[PDB]
């Protein structure tokens, strides 16, 4: 028998977040800014190598 | 053979309603917070 707060997916935790801060930006919400973002870190640079594109929405 | 005055139009293929169109040309025809930082035991702990 015990109580265990949660078993990890894939080695993470569930994520929970504020339902209010919810509710309070999606009935306020008027425009979807996007920015588009692009990463890019070579190896002989800082140690690690990862390239990726995205969009993400600035009014978030 | 079907050259006309120096127009090379040699190179093509030669052997509800019902609107007809001309051929050739086609038109209609994580982390949950500890307990410092968080204001208590931090006004407290009368030991």
């Amino acid at each position: 028998t015990r109580v265990i707060p949660q078993v990890e997916v894939g080695n993470r935790k569930h994520y929970l977040e504020d339902k209010l801060k919810v509710y309070k930006q999606a009935m306020n919400e008027t425009s979807e800014q996007l920015v588009p973002i692009r990463l890019e870190f070579d190896q002989d640079r800082d140690r690690f190598f990862l390239r990726d594109t995205l969009l993400w929405n600035k009014n978030d | 053979x079907x050259x006309x005055x120096g127009r090379x139009x040699x190179x093509x293929p030669x052997x509800x309603x019902t609107x007809x169109v001309t051929x050739l040309x086609x038109x209609x025809x994580r982390x949950y917070l500890r307990f410092h930082x968080x204001x208590y035991x931090x006004x407290x702990x009368x030991x």
